RNA sequence: GGAGAAGCAAACAUUUAUUGAUCCCAAGAUUACCGAAUGGAGUAAUCCAGCUAGCAAGAUGCUAGCUAUCUAUUAUUUAAAUAAUAGAGGCGAUACCAGGGGAAGUGAACCAUCUAAGUACCCUGAGGAAAAGAAAUCAAAGAGAUUCCCUUAGUAGUGGCGA
RNA sequence: GUCUGUAAUAAGCAAAAAAGUUACAAAAUAUUUAUAUAGAAGAAUAAUCUGGAAAGUUUAACCAAAGAAGGUGAUAGUCCUGUAAUUUAAAUGUAAAUAUCUUUUUAAAAUGUUCCUGAGUAGGACGAGGCACGAGAAACCUUGUUUGAAGCUGGGGAGACCACUCUCCAAGGCUAAAUACUAGAAAGCUACCGAUAGAGAAGAGUACCGUGAGGGAAAGGUGAAAAGAACCCCGGGAGGGGAGUGAAAUAGAACUGAAACCGUAGACUUACAAGCAGUCAAAGCCGUAAUUUAUUGCGGUGAUGGCGUGCCUUUUGCAUAAUGAACCUGCGAGUUAUCAUGUCUAGCAAGAUUAAAGCAUAGAAGUGCUGGAGUCGAAGCGAAAGCGAGUCUUAAAAGGGCGAUUU
RNA sequence: CUCUAGUCUGUUUAAAAAGGCAGGGAUGAGCUGUGAAUAGGAGUGAAAGGCUAAACAAACUCGGAGAUAGCUGGUUCUCCC
RNA sequence: ACAUUACCGAAGCUUUGGAUCUUAACGAAAGUUAAGAUGGUAGGGGAGCGUUCUGUAAGCCAGAGAAGUUAAGCUGGAAAGUUUGAUGGAGGUAUCAGAAGUGAGAAUGCAGGUAUGAGUAACGAAAAAAUGGGUGAGAUUCCCAUUCGCCGAAAACCUAAGGUUUCCUGGGUAAAGGUCGUCUUCCCAGGGUUAGUCGGCCCCUAAGGCAAAGCUGAAAAGUGUAGUCGAUGGGAAACGGGUU
RNA sequence: GGGACUGACACCUGCCCGGUGCUAGUAAACGGCUAAGGUAGCCGGGUAAGUUCCGACGAAUGGUGUAACGAUUUGGACGCUGUCUCAACGUGGAGCUCGGUGAAAUUGAAGUAUCGGUGAAGAUGCCGAUUACUUGUGGUUAGACGGAAAGACCCCGUGAACCUUUACUAUAGCUUGGUAUUGAGAUUUGAUUAA
RNA sequence: UGUAAGUGUAAAGGCAUAAGGUAGCUUAACUGUAAGACUGACAAGUCGAACAGAUACGAAAGUAGGUCUUAGUGAUCUGGC
């Protein structure tokens, strides 16, 4: 019904010697419509908050189980906002040549906009975590501010 | 999300054509005729695999019966004496014996006639 | 909410559900000519009954919410 | 904005551009004829004029500027008649809104009630939103204009109590 | 305040408040690094190896508010254009704010008598429509044909109607925002498409068909660069063969170039035979590997023997002379959105769960909170009132119906 | 110059209704050029259920519309119970 | 026909090798044994292969040769899977998990290419061609010449209705002309239509159309007077000859 | 002027008002012939041999005759003929061969023989038996239940469309009454209410 | 002779203790109900001891919830009393 064209029967029902047909844009015909094709749809849904919380606890435990890949660094800040300094800090810590996720205890805009450009880096605040990033992160670097805020964030 | 890549049908057809190499006429190249002839051929292959046993046993029996035509022992009686004297040799073995080494088979027959 | 399944009103007005599955209903033949019908027949027709277990699945389809 | 440019692609030989081009943007000028087309008429892109100005204007010459109609407001005895300004004509959105007209294919395994459905479509109006909008209201709760959502809820009722 | 002169009040003038988004109307500038419509700046690579070509291999850096996306001879953060964060406004357009300007009040708290407070209107009769509500007990509103009121000591409404009571005050006219819509403009995104796809259209409603209304196709790709094959030979040319360009000319108007179809060459078999063309056995010939070498295998052909009624769909039943296909290659059908119910998985638990929507950060159509209005369980029975582990049928637990105390 | 009884060719024809032979009308209810009027549940019809752009027991185009079908056809990879 | 001893004869039975499932036993379990049980449409349940995209993946594998057909060989119980070559010259992709435009042999299916009939029917009217010469690479089909034949109230000439360069000169033969072609209404370039007396325009009206006003209708309009348009009609003017 | 009916002309055109139309009547109305029972009229010859032909239902949806007329139907006679016994020859366009150009429908394929049988019940594909060197061309269609047209006939589908009716249900139009448009007079026909 | 007669009404199965016939009394031709079943897709249909109230008949025990049994019938919706 949405392909351009007329809805006239291309030829008579009987007597022509051809296969019966109703409209030119028949899904069978070339250039016609498409039967049972894709239509716009809402893929989003919201999980129960308890399940989401339990998943967060589980992934954090799974990451912290390993001593080397999970590390904690004393609070700092990049007051200059440059990228050299942050990159130096990562390349001092991280070892597994891959995704690195930094956890923060606040919204330190300087660090965030200093790290927005590193190669394989993801900066996350404590209250805005993402399970995919945590789960696939091969190096996980947290501040002790982030540790404390996570403690009262998820103890409740 | 269109999922079209047609590297499948050519694969099926290539395997079929590979197995249908020596067939007559258009049955060796066309997809439809090759598939029809191959599928009936495989069923024939199964049936015939079971039939080959019957065919070969029939051949062995006929060969034994031919090798005994000389003497006066009809091979029903030969099988008779064979079992009765407790010689558990095989139809294939006897058939091959009558060709490779006729005198051993003849001695077996002399021994059966008892 | 675009497509909530509609109940079958003519069935709602005649069927009722018990707590664990059975369906309650009012018996027929006590609506009309009644002089000829025997008294014990009428007394049994007055009291309500339960349907056979063979209709319960279809009825549960007819009354999607009740 | 700065070194090329002569459209959308180069070719062939001609110029321009550092005297700031080409190009982009803003504004202005020019802006044939048809077309709501409106001086009349007409087979749309074209014949026929009325009046005024200039072409030696002139014997069916050319150019420029006016004369269409409706409604509101008055210059008058707003009807008649001209005059004066003001607002409209048509197109665009194979979208939205308001008003008017309003089916049929179907379902009810028929059909005539009903359903589909104020649906499609037609017509009249404007807007950027429209319509509606500040209670002689909701409604038995104490609220307080209109409209749009989540719930109430497939509930209350209605229906050849059939769908 | 009919005129003059007094107690006694109006018409103007000090003093203030608003106003082109309704609320009076018509503007005009300055002014706002506000915005729309042209722009500017803009970071950080050398060597080596393969190769025609490096951006790639490898060894070491540097930048990053810029590792968004393209082009660059093979795969670029640092080659070019752009990108982050900033930022060009003479002129034009759109916005507020400030005065100017315009307009208004140049007064209010205060008791009872009279005036008005919206008229063919409210309502009723008949015929219709809209309200979820089809005349049904059918309110109420609009409304065609008729009839027809009260004047706050009032009237309308409270789903027939009556009484009381509680609310409201019509028959005058405006009103932004939240809301619908995107033909399009700019900036972006995609578990969206990659030439039978995607808009019909990568070239367009064109070619073509019909008197007209109208209907409506098919056709993308050389090479990194034309650097388009100088010249020579055959030929009228076309075209091909050489010589050159190029990494390649079975890259020469075209990339990768299959199947259907048409061929050439070599090997084997076939002209005494009745083969759904196949399978099971099998001599000879040819190719090939082993075993000292002509007998066993991998192979291709195959005389001869045995068995065997193509396939699909439809029927009690088909090789059927029932149906369908020229072949080949592409395209071509149980999906999505919600509700009911069952099961599985995950989580909580006599509780479980938020919807709309808001805030914060980000620009990253997220996901972390806020938000409990509502729904499903926790008590059912009875038409209902109502009663409750009991309830209804009944004077009766007197017997049963539906429950439960064992969720 | 206008019409088509009878017969034949043709009938995957030259022609989606002709041609080869013939016949009727041929000063009149005549033929014909050039304009105009009558449009779909309507028109027109010296009247056969004819015609109305080669198809008319209700024209054509677009839209409703992907109308409804108890009817027919089709429905694609594998294995195990 | 009646007796004696047999044999052949099925995917049955028995035996050998291997696999799955149910039950039972053993074993910590994995599994190892015993028993039996597995024809199968409709239809029910369960277990997998393969395709595309997404996260894993700023990962890994590629110009020292990706993807794709393509020859041969090999593995898996089936869907199938991956090694060596030729061709190809630029992107694919492990594991895990998710999502479908997720798998074609047919619907008198759609689209495209190519067989078949078949080098067969036709090559379009029973008006008829023949010779010589010229042009040209090439002539039964072009041009020229001489004969013959056909139409001749035409198959001739001059103007409409229509077509719109098809007209003339020169050059050329991809296609197209039912064959061939030096030729064409084919293609390319250039050239070509001169009006006071012709036909229109114009001044008039037939049928007809529009139509202020008036009248009638939900709208849109329908009727219709005064007027204005509407030729195949009626109205000023020319004939002969020559030239490209 | 409109509609219906009949159909030059000639002789005739009768009976019936129950039913149905029209305004008790009307039939040159629909129709019939108990309402009324239909009035007039409508073997022989031909051939040796003749199911043909010629001569001995129904009255204005007309009956019975009729000169002339007719690309109308049927019978007979004369003349004429290849229509026939009976075919042969000749002419012209195709067909045949070669050269150039070059289709169509159909098409699961095919190293597709026949007879007697069996079988979704008419066999190219099965059984038995028989026949047959391989491959073309020119002829003819017996078969391949040939090709072409989802059989037009039959039947089915709670199919579709059209038409008819004293089928059902609405309605244009027509018609009647009341009311608004719509006033004033005169008079007695009454009803009702009391006096 | 021993049910072939007769059992409102068709036929069958039954009826001597008669369910046949006669006579007296009488209205159980009841209300609320019901353990447990047959027949059955469902909806329906049929038998039913026994309990409470009110009786009828009989001295009482008991019987009586129509007709010897097996056909004499019609859902739902709507409307009336």
């Amino acid at each position: 019904s949405e392909v351009r064209g007329s809805s006239k029967k291309p030829w008579k029902q009987k007597g022509t010697g051809r296969a019966r047909v109703g409209t030119k844009r028949n899904p069978v015909w070339i250039g016609g419509g498409i039967a049972l094709g894709p239509k716009p749809r809402d893929y989003s849904y919201r999980l129960p908050k308890k399940v989401k919380k339990l998943a967060f606890k589980s992934v954090l435990s799974l990451r912290a189980a390993d001593e080397n890949s999970f590390k904690v660094i004393e609070n700092f800040n990049v007051e200059s906002g440059k990228t050299k300094d942050l990159a130096l800090i990562i390349k001092n810590f991280a070892s597994f040549n891959g995704k690195v996720v930094i956890l923060l205890g606040n919204d330190d805009q300087m660090i965030k906009r200093a790290g927005k450009n590193i190669r394989d880096l993801k900066i996350l605040s404590f209250d805005k975590l993402r399970v995919v990033d945590l789960f696939y992160a091969k190096n996980l670097i947290a501040l002790e501010s982030a540790v404390n805020k996570l403690n009262e964030f998820y103890i409740k | 999300a269109r999922a079209k890549n047609g590297t499948v049908h050519v694969a099926r057809r290539k395997r079929i054509l590979k197995k249908t190499k020596g067939f007559w006429g258009t049955k060796k190249s066309n997809y439809k005729k090759a598939k029809d002839t191959l599928r009936k051929g495989m069923m024939y292959a199964t049936r015939d695999r079971k039939v080959r046993k019957r065919d070969f046993r029939r051949l062995w029996i006929s060969r034994i019966s031919a090798a005994l035509s000389d003497t006066g022992v009809t091979y029903s009686r030969f099988i008779e004496g064979l079992l009765k004297s407790n010689i558990k040799i095989n139809r294939k073995i006897l058939s091959n014996l009558a060709i490779e080494d006729v005198e051993a088979f003849k001695k077996i027959v002399l021994e059966i006639r008892r | 909410m675009a497509n909530k399944m509609k109940t079958r009103k003519s069935a709602k007005k005649r069927y009722s559900f018990t707590v664990n599955g059975k369906v309650k209903y009012k018996k027929q033949n006590l609506r009309h000519i009644l002089t000829k019908k025997s008294s014990k027949r009428k007394r049994n027709l007055r009291k309500s009954g339960n349907l056979s277990c063979f209709e319960v699945k279809r009825i549960k389809t007819l009354l999607p919410y009740g």
